[PDB]
């Protein structure tokens, strides 16, 4: 085979997910031209764990996923092994052996609105810290205090879910940023993304 | 000013659709929770609905569960009620109230302080009529003394309401506008009075303003003394 | 370098169906879709559709739901697009482009548009057949015009389909020429003028010749102008 | 998800009637802790309720300082201290610990004050009415205290019963009166088929009961 | 289905000064998927801009595009000769479409046009049809008005016209009306003329033949 791997359009799409529900696209029999991504300018965070980006090319794996969401900048520093924050504990976690790249970029541009861009979300409570590379999409009634909630919202019963800001005129650190997490996993199967030859 | 002015009250057929809004001014919409408050005839107030800040939570009192539906457009400064499948019992005033602001780790105790000035919403089978208005001539006799009475009757209306005012607002001391009675033909009759001195009848123009919204009917009537 | 390059021009008749096709290289195929745009003469575009070189995916405009059919043979790195039950109404040049507006590969929305177009594929669709012109001359007036200068040109009638070239004194001709663009007569047949504007003082020591050429009909006729006889 | 079987609010009492100067004193119930997420309302009749307190206990802007409010979890008590005219009202309590704002049953309050008799008047049916083919009679009732009244309408002293309607005022917000309006409804026809028209009020306030008459053709 | 309206229609500008040029949308609609194009007289459409702001590959520095919600706009800091074509604004937040066009047309001073009327040749006439042919010859700004009279009788439903592009020389336009009738008809009446209203003209133009007139 010989199609390239749709990093294009993971990079290049047009809206992202928000991080509390984080897309993973699934990459499979493609050769990976990991030259694009490393020689980009565009990229404001770009930090390899595992690997690195030189000895990628010449590098086979069996899966590559593609998994990107939108944070704010002082945010972006939690998406790293090893880390604790609103973002790391309730939303996205790497385990403490990964294996990737975290490739991120400033969107204020395009994830921000005159009067503030609510779309982008991020969970504020959860009982439990998330396990590496976990999901949670639920938006039952936390329960802060001793009465229960009955899943209506109230005093010491939160929403769980919290809107960023994203204002044009937002400092740095709340401005949108566009992340994608590159993990490769060699599973004992046949290694379906390589690079050039 | 901070305000909340409602709209979209009507006459509706059982089973129909109507759609209230509640328009906000004098402050930040967005930062507070809305709610949907209703008053049948003769009945208490009522919680109907609530909307969250931006939406992500909504609650239905059970009576309207699966019918009703509640939304906002933040940037419009608008709230909705999106009423179908209505009944005869959904017949109320409606009315708009702005909770309080949702903030960090805090219910708000500031809530509920600015409402709408409400809206009627009439669920039935009968037909608009609008309404004949006559006069309530003062008395010939009257007295030497002072303290007359006159009025006007607003006859034969439905459905409610209609609004009476003497003088273009300018007679207000002494007025009785009373609650409207359902006649037995099934249209609504009412009257409205007011006392004033017996030596105003030759030198006081007096005019009762009867408006009835649901039939675009808007009547001044003259009431004088009877021609003797 | 990329480039996409369309098949030649056809004329249809009103019901029958044209299947265009479109070859690229350059780039990879499979990375990218094609977008079909058209533009019906003296208009703007008009988008048509869009498809996966890699899945085969299409979504199609909803005006032309139930007619239009597109294709890819990865193979041969070439787009097909298939119009059936052709209208009058669809007479127009139709293009073919690299899209960068939905991923081939997971069929979201992109940050691009459409890039590296193909020249285009002009569509006639009448029940006109294939007619060379009649040329007759636009003769200059001995009515005079106050500043000097006197008119003269050919009338190029009642040919299908297009084009045609007309040219003046075999090309020596160019500086004061105005050849206007082809109205489609009510007849179906298609009509133009070529004008041009002259020191009337060379009208009686210069010869003007038109040339027309339509090659769909194997049509070269060349028409002298000149002054009107009585 | 919203089905519990919902915190529930009794109020009391249902209905009281004191007099200006008296303490008046309303308890709202709920049936679980709502903190302090309870409010106090004053509503006239057909008029936009008017927040009192909010918070159990705050005094809401342009409130006098008569009302108070005091409680937590779940009893809580609105009190006038010195109850004014202008106080009829039905008063509601209404939670809002949580997103069901839900209102208790309201607690009608009357105003007791001294016994006044009513003004009488009678009003023919006009003449453009009459066009129409139907007579109206009215007969008012001003200004009277207690609500108890009694209108007897008679036509040519024959006392009639079953064609009239009537409606009564709430209390007025200035000298706490009430006013009756009653309607006797008659065709053309018959309304030319008598002459004395007169209603006979009775009232607690008249000695004697009081007739307002008149003679079609006055 | 999101409506893109451009404006103005035409913009007449000359060499060197800046063109501004907005497409407004029917909804809102998110900048990435906000792209536009420029289309010279007889090629493709290329691509000048693609997420509302970022320029496509090759495209020189003069060209930027901005916008939000509903409001876009594509600005040309310095016109050039190559920059007068067409430009079409393209979104596909939801499906895709396409804008009116706006044209960027070169602004010159007015000029009248020099008007002349041909008669049908009797090669044609021997074919049993009648041409008269109004010609509208190198006038600016395009807007003109042709109104064929025979016998003073105004003509309608029987005439075409055509326009030619700007000259690349003078930058003015030329206007061909073909007046079409039957030989029957044409040698039913004498006076056959062209009435031509235009900016450069104080009053209008009209340039007639006899069909007796030799
Ligand atoms: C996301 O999209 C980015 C933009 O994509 C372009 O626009 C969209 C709408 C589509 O049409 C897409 O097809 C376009 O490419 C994309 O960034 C692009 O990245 C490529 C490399 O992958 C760049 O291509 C090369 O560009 C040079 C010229 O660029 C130089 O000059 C400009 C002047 O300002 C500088 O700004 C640049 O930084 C460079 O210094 C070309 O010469 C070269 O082409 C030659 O080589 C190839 C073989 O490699 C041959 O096939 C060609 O024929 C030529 O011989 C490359 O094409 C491209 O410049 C760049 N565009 C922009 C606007 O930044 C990004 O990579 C995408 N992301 C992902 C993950 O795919
Ligand atoms: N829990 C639902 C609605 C609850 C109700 O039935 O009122 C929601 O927030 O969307
Ligand atoms: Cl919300
Ligand atoms: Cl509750
Ligand atoms: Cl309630
Ligand atoms: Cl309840
Ligand atoms: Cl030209």
């Amino acid at each position: 085979h010989t199609n390239l791997c749709p990093f294009g359009e993971v990079f290049n799409a047009t809206r992202f997910a928000s991080v509390y529900a984080w897309n993973r696209k699934r990459i499979s029999n493609c050769v990976a031209d990991y030259s694009v991504l490393y020689n980009s300018a565009s990229f404001s965070t770009f930090k390899c764990y595992g690997v690195s980006p030189t000895k990628l090319n010449d590098l086979c794996f069996t899966n590559v996923y593609a998994d990107s969401f939108v944070i704010r900048g002082d945010e972006v520093r939690q998406i790293a092994p090893g880390q604790t924050g609103k973002i790391a504990d309730y939303n996205y976690k790497l385990p403490d052996d990964f294996t990737g790249c975290v490739i991120a970029w400033n969107s204020n541009n395009l994830d921000s609105k005159v009067g503030g861009n609510y779309n982008y979300l991020y969970r504020l409570f959860r009982k439990s810290n998330l396990k590496p590379f976990e999901r949670d999409i639920s938006t039952e009634i936390y329960q802060a205090g001793s009465t229960p909630c009955n899943g209506v919202e109230g005093f010491n019963c939160y929403f769980p879910l919290q809107s960023y800001g994203f204002q044009p005129t937002n400092g740095v650190g709340y401005q949108p940023y566009r992340v994608v997490v590159l993990s490769f996993e060699l599973l004992h199967a046949p290694a379906t993304v390589c690079g050039k030859k | 000013e901070v305000q909340l002015v409602e709209s979209g009250g009507g006459l509706v057929k059982p089973g129909e659709s109507l759609r209230l809004s509640c328009a906000a001014s004098g402050f930040t919409f967005s930062d507070y929770y809305m709610t949907w408050i209703r008053q049948a005839p003769g009945k208490g107030l009522e919680w109907v609905s609530y909307i969250r800040s931006s939406g992500h939570t909504i609650y239905y009192a059970d009576s309207v569960k699966g019918r009703f539906t509640i939304s906002r457009d933040n940037a419009k400064n608008s709230l909705y009620l999106q009423m179908n499948s209505l009944r005869v019992e959904d017949t109320a005033v409606y009315y708009c109230a702005r909770g309080g602001v949702l903030r960090f780790l805090e219910w708000p105790l500031n809530a509920f302080d600015i409402w709408g000035q409400g809206t009627m919403v009439t669920v039935s089978s009968a037909s608009t009529k609008g309404p004949s208005v006559f006069p309530l001539a003062p008395s010939s006799k009257s007295t030497s003394g002072g303290t007359a009475a006159l009025g006007c009757l607003v006859k034969d209306y439905f459905p409610e309401p209609v609004t009476v005012s003497w003088n273009s607002g300018a007679l207000t001391s002494g007025v009785h506008t009373f609650p409207a009675v359902l006649q037995s033909s099934g249209l609504y009759s009412l009257s409205s009075v007011v006392t004033v001195p017996s030596s105003s009848l030759g030198t006081q123009t007096y005019i009762c303003n009867v408006n009835h919204k649901p039939s675009n009917t808007k009547v001044d009537k003259k009431v004088e003394p009877k021609s003797c | 370098q990329v480039q996409l390059v369309q098949s030649g021009a056809e004329v249809k008749k009103p019901g029958a169906s044209v299947k265009v096709s479109c070859k690229a290289s350059g780039y990879p195929f499979t990375s990218y879709g094609i977008s079909w745009v058209r533009q019906a003469p003296g208009q703007g575009l008009e988008w048509m559709g869009w498809i996966s070189t890699y899945n085969g995916n299409t979504n199609y405009a909803q005006k032309f739901q139930g007619r239009v059919t597109m294709t890819t043979d990865t193979s041969t790195t070439t787009g097909y697009m298939e119009l059936r039950r052709l209208r009058s109404d669809d007479t127009a040049v139709y293009y073919c482009a690299r899209d960068y507006t939905r991923g081939a590969w997971f069929g979201e929305s992109l940050i691009g548009g459409f890039d590296n177009w193909g020249q285009g594929t002009l569509v006639t669709v009448s029940s006109a057949s294939t007619k060379g012109p009649s040329v007759f001359p636009l003769a200059p007036s001995s009515k005079s015009t106050s500043g000097g200068t006197a008119a003269l040109g050919c009338l190029v009638k009642d040919y299908f389909p297009e084009p045609v070239t007309v040219s003046w004194n075999s090309g020596a001709l160019t500086s004061g020429v105005h050849t206007f663009p082809a109205v489609l007569q009510s007849s179906g047949l298609y009509s133009l003028s070529s004008v041009v504007t002259v020191p009337s003082s060379s009208l009686g020591t210069q010869t003007y010749i038109c040339n027309v050429n339509h090659k769909p009909s194997n049509t070269k006729v060349d028409k002298k102008v000149e002054p009107k006889s009585c | 998800l919203f089905l519990v079987a919902d915190i529930q609010l009794t109020q009391s009492p249902s209905s009281l009637s004191a007099s200006v100067g008296d303490r008046v004193t309303i308890t709202c119930r709920a049936s679980q802790g709502i903190s302090n997420y309870l409010a106090w309302y004053q509503q006239k009749p057909g008029k936009v309720p008017k927040l009192l307190i909010y918070a159990a206990s705050t005094l809401q802007s342009g409130v006098p300082s008569r009302f108070s409010g005091s409680g937590s979890g779940t009893d809580f008590t609105l009190t006038i201290s010195s109850l004014q005219p202008e106080d009829v009202a039905t008063y509601y309590c209404q939670k809002y610990n949580n997103a069901l704002g839900t209102f208790g049953q309201g607690t009608k309050v009357e105003i007791k004050r001294t016994v006044a008799a009513p003004s009488v008047f009678i009003f023919p049916p006009s003449d453009e009415q009459l066009k129409s083919g139907t007579a109206s009679v009215v007969c008012l009732l001003n200004n009277f205290y207690p609500r108890e009244a009694k209108v007897q309408w008679k036509v040519d002293n024959a006392l009639q019963s079953g064609n009239s309607q009537e409606s009564v005022t709430e209390q007025d917000s200035k000298d706490s009166t009430y006013s009756l309006s009653s309607t006797l409804t008659l065709s053309k026809a018959d309304y030319e088929k008598h002459k004395v028209y007169a209603c006979e009020v009775t009232h607690q306030g008249l000695s004697s009961p009081v007739t307002k008459s008149f003679n079609r053709g006055e």
